[PDB]
């Protein structure tokens, strides 16, 4: 705010004005990049006031009314994370972003994918964990056969994550991270106005109150271009860093897209194992994927033949594999053990015993 | 328009200001003045030694009171080589070299420092270069002899052409015995003024010579004993002692933040409302085009339904109750529009319409048709090219 | 005869507060663990500035003289304490070994079970003192514990101080520019301090 | 002339450095139109709103200036009624899925 | 490596340390791109030997 210096910064033109312009386009980003992730559903959706999601809890991570009215986890990834500059408010709120959040989730448990493709159709939950188990190739009888278990097991779940986020904050690194990188630039920002730049001082009312004017402009002109250059290279290094943020923005509003709003069968994209669903929770300058998978977990060997041999015409599985536990033999679903006799349908035919290399002699029964 | 540098301006928010709280006056603290130069320690002896021939000595390390010395008539006359007297009350100096003796003044008149005749050049040695001056009275009145001036010699500032002096006893200091002194050159610095201390107003503020603009404040750090300033994380002054009052104040920041003009385009209409980002509603008819200029400006200062928000004062755009999807975007879940007969408003935008999905353990819904749609997408996948000849750019 | 000066001789270098925050500065400080000489007056050279203390229970030390020679040539600090005030001129003055106790003129001044402290300092041609006082058990050498000397006095005198002794156990150590972090506590006072230049893990 | 050498050597890198970040914007673009034609027109994608909003069918390629505008043919359903469900069905004290 | 030039280097203040932490945030980068990559495998599986 000194005059004597404002009049020789006009000698450099437009540049105190297109860094106006860049960080503007900085900061119009970052309402672009929290719209593109929270704001794919149409309708706030609501829950019901009944919870009979056949036997699995989502309590922790759906809003509680005690709470803005967040969920028990959001509560903890919001505690975890801790000179004319001006910082400026988000368009959309927390209040706004928890809303969002809530209308995702209660449109996923009350009717699956179908809210990012039309209207929302309510479904059973248990049946749309059906629909989930033949999206990764394991026959739904699987799941209400041992629906109970299923059940406990994501409640448990669960509850391991509200531990590991209460025990430490050392997950949410990523998101520290921004905070501590744009807290780290204002604060180097600041620090350099104490710089001499090769001035008498660093002080401008110094250089003005112990010099005649002609002495006095040329140390100006070096505080005026060493602050110049030291803002020059915050916005530079801004718009490097709003990049890496937006390609990150770009993955997370893809990963809505397809793991919440879906199921995508992209390995390992919604997480380790056969992705299930996933669950989207807001934290502090981003967002957080709960991914539930499937897992295969305790294999037995089998001996095994690529096709069987009955009345000389070659039979191969229609969906499955061929196994035998050493004595007889059986056609199994390939990623759960469940044999079944070798029968007409579950096969079909084609030519005869001697194209096929390694084919098995058995009989192939007939309804 | 002069922002956009055009004539027609489309839809939107543009910052085209900065607004910027000014100081309303002054304030400068230093400490209750104490330990004065004396220097009736020498003008109030200068009927003693001999004016052509005396000794001078230092006076240093003590405030320099040169504007009451400028104001007083303590002597018949006063001169100087450098600056008049109230220029030397803002003057320092490492000390001030001074004497008092008497002569006849027929020599005494050329012992004012940088004057003609022996006594400026050797008798009471002093160029135009000394920082400071000599006065004297008529020594006819006590410094003379019964004889006149052959009580002294005639010809440093009033110490040593130096003979016995001649002047009679029967007349006054300028040709006639005088009684005299001379006084000139980081200690015989001259004392620094003070105001009241002014709290809660912007204002611009001098404590000790560290300056600043600020709203000062009562405040509640507890400063070691021999502490003065305050520092904040990056350098940042935030608080000081008042050196007179021995308590802290808090600097806070004079008001600032961007202006943005809110428009639907030109195509539309001409009525603007104006967003003040960050400022109270309190604070903004100062400083820029506020509530002075005309219907053309104040309109968007002082009516026109000034509110408040979280993103900063408001005026010219009406609240509205309802809410409505975000058509310009404002902060703080605040938006605005140009709307029904027609007037900028301002409401909280709508995320969409409410819905409970009618789930029950029992319960599915199948479509029984469908629609095929055809959803529109646009993509950019190259800039125009270019290739800049830098020899012909810069040299021409 | 040397001593450890353990993590001795922090000093406030600044009149300015700042509260809960770690402040890295660079200044003439006593380097952690120099050897420190101890002695039971003899002439030493000033150096850069001085660590000065001594181990008390008798009030026998009485004061110091800094300057070139301290003998009739040219200006010299005397510094005195009498129990009723300290004393401070800066005289060409003229005596023998020293003007010790039984046991021009251009400037002047007036203001074991313990350890008393001080650091004296010249830097354009102000010469400063901070000073400490503490109880103590170790009446056989400094303490292995951190306390900070805080100013009391700042002279714009300007004389060519290169010499000093005491006049009538006490300790001696000299500054040399190094870069210190400070840690500051809520209240505004030095309560911890790392030598930059000590091992790797202070430049860490 | 040193003065305006410097100046405009600054305010030419400016420049350059705003051209070569706006580059790779861009570029992350035409990645992505580069990819949107491979899966959408050469294919039928099943990635949940990749090729527009709705159960994808098939997409057109129209040129655009300095660009490409996709024309996403997408099948959307309608007129929904509410029924009772179960997840399976005794028969003969067994239980039926449907296939 | 000359002292003259150094002292007038510090007059400057914070330019050399943000770019030794520039480079050195881009060394680091390096690493971690070629683990992501490769490491994709929790074991060192090996081929049998026929
Ligand atoms: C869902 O799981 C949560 C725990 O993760 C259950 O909440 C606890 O319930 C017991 C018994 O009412 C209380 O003692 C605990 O204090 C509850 N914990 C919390 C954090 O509220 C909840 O009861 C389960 N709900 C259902 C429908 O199974
Ligand atoms: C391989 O699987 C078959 C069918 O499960 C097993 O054959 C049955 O064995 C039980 C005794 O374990 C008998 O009671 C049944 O009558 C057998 N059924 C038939 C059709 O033979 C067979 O035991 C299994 N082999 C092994 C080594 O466990
Ligand atoms: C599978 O069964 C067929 C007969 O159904 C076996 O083929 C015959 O095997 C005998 C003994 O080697 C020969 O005498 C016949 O000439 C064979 N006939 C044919 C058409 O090849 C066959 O060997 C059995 N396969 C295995 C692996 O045991
Ligand atoms: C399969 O059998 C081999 C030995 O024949 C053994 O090394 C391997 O661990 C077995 N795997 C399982 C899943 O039992
Ligand atoms: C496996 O290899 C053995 C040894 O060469 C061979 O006899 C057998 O027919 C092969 N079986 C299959 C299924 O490849
Ligand atoms: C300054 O002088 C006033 C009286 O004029 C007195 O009340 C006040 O305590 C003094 N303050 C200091 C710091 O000496
Ligand atoms: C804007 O309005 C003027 C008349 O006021 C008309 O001539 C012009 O074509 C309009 N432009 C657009 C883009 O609608
Ligand atoms: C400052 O703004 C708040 C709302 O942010 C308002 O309630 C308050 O009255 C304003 N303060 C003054 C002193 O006008
Ligand atoms: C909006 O409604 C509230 C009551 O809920 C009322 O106090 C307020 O005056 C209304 N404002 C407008 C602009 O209608
Ligand atoms: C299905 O919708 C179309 C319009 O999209 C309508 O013409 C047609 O009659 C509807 N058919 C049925 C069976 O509802
Ligand atoms: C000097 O001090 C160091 C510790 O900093 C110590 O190792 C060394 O022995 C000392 N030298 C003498 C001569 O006492
Ligand atoms: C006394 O001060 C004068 C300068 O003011 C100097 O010439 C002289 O040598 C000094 N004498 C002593 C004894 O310090
Ligand atoms: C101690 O010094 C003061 C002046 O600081 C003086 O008045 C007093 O007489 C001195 N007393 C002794 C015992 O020297
Ligand atoms: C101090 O001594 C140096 C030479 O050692 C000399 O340059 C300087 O002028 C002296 N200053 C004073 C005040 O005697
Ligand atoms: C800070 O100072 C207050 C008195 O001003 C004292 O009561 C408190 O214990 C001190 N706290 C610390 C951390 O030293
Ligand atoms: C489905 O049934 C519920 C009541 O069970 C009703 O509220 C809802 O409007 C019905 N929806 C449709 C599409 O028929």
């Amino acid at each position: 705010d000194s005059t004597e210096c404002s009049n020789l910064l006009l000698q450099y033109g437009s540049f105190c004005t297109q860094l106006n312009r860049a960080l503007t386009g900085i900061a119009v980003e970052q309402d672009k990049n929290t719209q593109e992730v929270f704001a794919q559903v149409k309708q706030i959706y609501k829950t019901p006031p009944i919870k009979d999601f056949g036997g699995f809890n989502f309590s922790q991570i759906l809003p509680d009314p005690s709470k803005s009215k967040r969920s028990f986890i959001e509560d903890l990834l919001f505690n975890k994370v801790t000179n004319g500059l001006t910082v400026l408010p988000p368009l959309l709120t927390d209040e706004m972003i928890a809303q969002y959040t809530s209308a995702l989730l209660a449109g996923t448990i009350t009717s699956g994918w179908t809210f990012g493709a039309g209207a929302a159709l309510q479904i059973p939950f248990a049946m749309q964990m059906a629909y989930r188990f033949n999206g990764i190739g394991v026959t739904q009888n699987v799941l209400y056969e041992n629906q109970k278990l299923i059940a406990n097991q994501f409640n448990s779940a669960i509850g391991k994550i509200q531990d590991s986020l209460s025990s430490t904050a050392s997950a949410l690194g990523k998101l520290q991270n921004v905070v501590n990188q744009n807290a780290q630039a204002l604060n180097t920002l600041v620090k350099q106005l104490s710089s001499n730049f090769g001035a008498i001082s660093s002080v401008l009312n110094d250089i003005l109150s112990r010099l005649d004017k002609v002495e006095a402009e040329v140390q100006i002109d070096r505080l005026i271009t060493g602050r110049l250059q030291s803002l020059q290279t915050y916005v530079t290094q801004q718009l490097i860093r709003a990049a890496e943020i937006r390609a990150s923005a770009n993955l997370a509003a893809t990963k809505m897209s397809e793991c919440v709003l879906g199921q995508s069968k992209r390995v390992d994209f919604c997480g380790k194992g056969y992705h299930l669903m996933s669950f989207p929770q807001s934290a502090p300058h981003g967002v957080v994927f709960l991914h539930v998978t499937y897992v295969p977990a305790q294999e037995k060997n089998f001996t095994t033949a690529p096709a069987i041999c009955h009345d000389g015409k070659a039979h191969f599985p229609r969906e499955g594999v061929f196994v035998s536990n050493g004595t007889h033999w059986f056609v199994t679903q390939r990623n759960f053990y469940e044999p079944q006799i070798i029968t007409t349908d579950n096969t079909f035919v084609s030519g005869n015993c001697d194209v096929v290399i390694g084919i098995v002699n058995n009989t192939v029964y007939d309804p | 328009k002069c922002t956009l540098k055009s004539f027609t301006v489309e839809k939107g928010i543009y910052q085209t200001s900065n607004f910027r709280v000014q100081p309303t006056e002054s304030i400068v603290r230093f400490p209750n003045i104490t330990n004065l130069c004396p220097f009736g320690e020498v003008f109030n002896a200068t009927r003693f030694a001999s004016v052509y021939a005396w000794n001078r000595k230092r006076i240093s390390n003590c405030v320099a009171d040169y504007s009451v010395l400028y104001n007083s008539a303590s002597f018949s006359t006063f001169k100087c080589y450098g600056v008049s007297p109230t220029k030397l009350n803002d003057l320092c100096f490492t000390n001030v070299y001074a004497d008092s003796f008497v002569i006849r003044g027929d020599e005494v008149r050329q012992i004012a420092p940088g004057q003609t005749g022996k006594i400026a050049d050797y008798n009471y040695k002093l160029p135009d270069d000394f920082t400071g001056c000599v006065i004297a009275w008529n020594s006819n009145n006590l410094d003379s002899k019964v004889g006149g001036n052959y009580n002294y010699r005639y010809r440093k500032p009033f110490e040593r052409p130096l003979q016995s002096y001649g002047f009679q006893p029967t007349n006054g200091v300028g040709y006639q015995p005088y009684r005299v002194v001379v006084l000139s050159f980081a200690t015989v610095c001259g004392p620094k003024k003070s105001t009241n201390l002014v709290k809660n107003k912007c204002v611009n503020f001098n404590f000790n010579g560290l300056t600043g603009t600020g709203v000062l404040t009562e405040s509640n750090k507890k400063f070691l004993p021999f502490q003065q300033f305050g520092r904040d994380i990056a350098d940042t002054t935030d608080a000081v002692r008042d050196p007179q009052t021995l308590e802290i104040l808090d600097i806070t920041p004079c008001s600032f933040g961007g202006v943005s003009v809110i428009t639907p385009g030109t195509n539309t209409s001409n009525q603007v409302a104006v967003l003040y980002q960050g400022v109270n509603c309190t604070e903004v008819p100062v400083a820029i085009h506020a509530d002075q200029l005309t219907p053309t400006w104040r309109v968007y200062s002082t009516g026109s339904n000034v509110f408040q928000t979280r993103a900063g004062c408001l005026i010219g755009a009406e609240h509205v109750n309802n809410s409505y999807e975000c058509d310009i975007p404002i902060g703080a879940g605040i938006c605005a529009s140009y709307q029904t007969s027609q007037s900028i408003i301002a409401y909280t935008m709508s995320l969409g319409a409410e819905n409970s999905v009618a789930y029950s353990n029992n319960s599915i819904a199948i479509p029984t048709n469908f629609t095929i749609s055809v959803t529109t997408e646009i993509l950019p996948v190259s800039m125009t090219k270019t290739s800049v000849d830098c020899t012909m750019y810069i040299c021409g | 005869a040397y001593t450890n000066s353990f993590t001795r001789g922090v000093y406030y270098p600044d009149k300015v507060f700042r509260s809960s925050v770690l402040h890295s500065t660079q200044d003439l400080f006593l380097p952690f663990f120099s050897n420190v000489t101890w002695f039971h007056n003899p002439v030493l050279p000033f150096n850069d500035g001085v660590y000065f203390a001594s181990t008390e229970k008798s009030n026998i030390i009485r004061g110091w003289i800094f300057g070139t020679t301290l003998d009739s040539k040219t200006q010299s600090l005397l510094i005195v304490n009498n129990a009723t005030n300290v004393v401070i001129k800066v005289c060409e003055f003229q005596f023998c070994n020293d003007p010790f106790l039984d046991v021009n003129c251009t400037f002047e001044y007036v203001s074991f079970k313990n350890l008393r402290e001080f650091v004296f300092k010249n830097i354009d041609g102000y010469f400063k003192i901070y000073s400490k006082h503490t109880p103590i058990n170790l009446v056989r050498d400094l303490p292995q514990g951190f306390s900070a000397l805080e100013p009391l006095v700042d002279l714009p005198i300007g004389i060519n101080i290169t010499r000093f002794q005491t006049l009538l156990a006490y300790y001696v150590g000299y500054l040399q520019p190094r870069t210190f972090l400070l840690k500051y506590n809520e209240n505004g006072t030095i309560t911890d301090a790392v030598d930059c230049a000590l091992d790797p893990l202070s430049e860490t």
